[PDB]
C-alpha cells in the first residue's frame, strides 16, 4: 500500500508497523497495531468520500 | 428537478476517531505491596502466638485432669 499504491492510498496517511524478533509475539504486537492503523484510515476515508457516480 | 442526494459526511467532519493504545497505569508502587504482606503476615503472626500458648495451657489442663483420673 506505500510501495505500490493501488486506488487512493496514496491519499492516506497511516504508519506501517515494524517487528524486530521475527517471532509469534511481534508478528499478534503487528497485527494489533495494524488493526489501529486500519482505523485511522478508516477515519480518513470517512471524512474524504467525494460525491459522483459509482 | 430536486436536488442530488447522496450518502456523504455532514458538513465540516466527522468527531475525531481514537485508535491509539490506552492502558493507564492504574497500580501502587512494590513497596506498599510488599509492606502490607509484611504487616499482614506479622499480625498474624503475633495473634496465632497468642492463641497456641493459650492452647499448651488448655492442653496441659486436660492433661493434669487425666492425670488425676489414673488411679
Amino acid at each position: 500500500r506505500k510501495t505500490q499504491p493501488y486506488d487512493v492510498y496514496d491519499q492516506v496517511e497511516f504508519d506501517v508497523p515494524i517487528g524486530s524478533r521475527g517471532d509469534c509475539y511481534d508478528r499478534y504486537l503487528c497485527r494489533v497495531e495494524e488493526m489501529r492503523q486500519s482505523l485511522r484510515i478508516i477515519s480518513q476515508c470517512l471524512n474524504k468520500m467525494p460525491p459522483g457516480e459509482i | 428537478a430536486s436536488k442530488v442526494k447522496q450518502d456523504m459526511p455532514p458538513p465540516g467532519g466527522y468527531g475525531p476517531i481514537d485508535y491509539k493504545r490506552n492502558l493507564p497505569r492504574r497500580g501502587l508502587s512494590g513497596y506498599s505491596m510488599f509492606a502490607v504482606g509484611i504487616g499482614t503476615l506479622l499480625f498474624g503472626y503475633w495473634s496465632m502466638m497468642k492463641w497456641n500458648r493459650e492452647r499448651r495451657r488448655l492442653q496441659i489442663e486436660d492433661f493434669e485432669a487425666r492425670i488425676a483420673l489414673m488411679p
